[PDB]
RNA sequence: UAAAUAACCUGUA
RNA sequence: UAGUG
């Protein structure tokens, strides 16, 4: 919102195949969320329409022991990390070009579980690396404390 | 947030067993003015009804010199630690079984009725704690200024 | 351009 | 052994 984060913006000239992933984080709270493409390709700089579906939205809300089980992946410290909930079914494992994150999750305004796979690859698994890695060391609160 | 930027950073190592409360504990891993301190909550009620789902059992306050010893074990370094004050006589060493996974066994006493607990740290819950205390001694140390 | 259906409060000694 | 915003 005003949050630690990261997006990638993935607009493609098929609108059924673009996306926009978020990963933020709330104190101990990662927030990994995902929009579809509303329609086209935006082309006016002046066009604040909205470019991505808030409706069809993937969100997931991870728990503080969580954050801490994918850096393990990260790390090798895990092979693979697999979560369970009521909303979803995620399971976040290494691989050779990046991270991948995948299960059957579901959108808002939904209960029809659908199956789901996000991927960050090369200079993205970097980036995601070192959000994650910062996440746990500021999810305790010392800097805002002694601030 | 108004709240949680006030208070102890901390993180808690949960353990819930609502199938049988008699495995049902919760660690608040806090660190109070230099000094990195534990609280060992007991289950008394269950997830599924309303209220105060912990109660805090046993405080063992540590000294700010532990930091670093228990570090040394987190990191392989060491192969255990040792508490002790007139309450508690605990332990915290790599368990053996899975590596990357460590052991707190704290045996604590009450006003002489020996209450004896025990929680494991599984290879995150591990990390979690490793990069708590990093944390701490980093500010310790005064880096923050 | 978020997310969304309420309750894991501390000190004191 | 004990008590409160």
């Amino acid at each position: 919102q005003s949050l630690p984060k990261f997006e990638i913006h993935d607009v493609r000239d098929d609108p059924a195949e673009g996306t926009m992933t978020r990963v933020a984080v709330d104190g101990k709270l990662l927030l990994i969320s995902q929009y579809p493409q509303l329609g086209p390709r935006k082309v006016d700089p002046n066009d604040l329409s909205p470019q991505f579906d808030a409706d069809r939205r993937i969100s997931v809300r991870l728990r503080h022991v969580d954050l801490a089980y994918l850096v393990g992946v990260c790390k090798e410290r895990v092979p693979r990390h697999r979560m369970e909930t009521k909303a979803y079914t995620l399971d976040f494992e290494k691989s050779a070009q990046g991270y991948h994150l995948h299960g059957k999750v579901h959108r808002v305004a939904s209960q029809r579980m659908e199956d789901w796979s996000v991927k960050f690859d090369n200079h993205f698994a970097v980036t995601l690396e070192h959000f994650l890695e910062s996440a746990l060391d500021e999810s305790f609160g010392f800097r805002q404390h002694y601030a | 947030r108004a709240r949680r930027a006030q208070l102890p950073p901390a993180f808690d190592v949960v353990h819930w067993n609502d199938e049988d409360i008699s495995r049902g504990h919760l660690l608040r891993v806090l660190h109070r003015d230099t000094f990195v301190v534990l609280d060992y909550h007991r289950q008394a009620r269950m997830l599924t009804e309303e209220g105060n789902k912990a109660e805090r059992v046993v405080s063992v306050m540590l000294p700010a010199v532990y930091t670093a010893r228990f570090l040394a074990v987190l990191e392989g370094r060491s192969e255990k630690v040792e508490v002790h004050s007139r309450y508690t006589n605990a332990t915290f060493t790599p368990n053996p079984a899975a590596p990357y996974t460590f052991t707190l066994k704290c045996t604590s006493t009450r006003p002489d009725e020996t209450f004896e607990w025990t929680v494991e740290f599984d290879v995150a819950e591990s990390l979690m704690l490793q990069r708590f205390l990093t944390q701490a001694l980093h500010y310790n140390t005064g880096f923050a200024r």
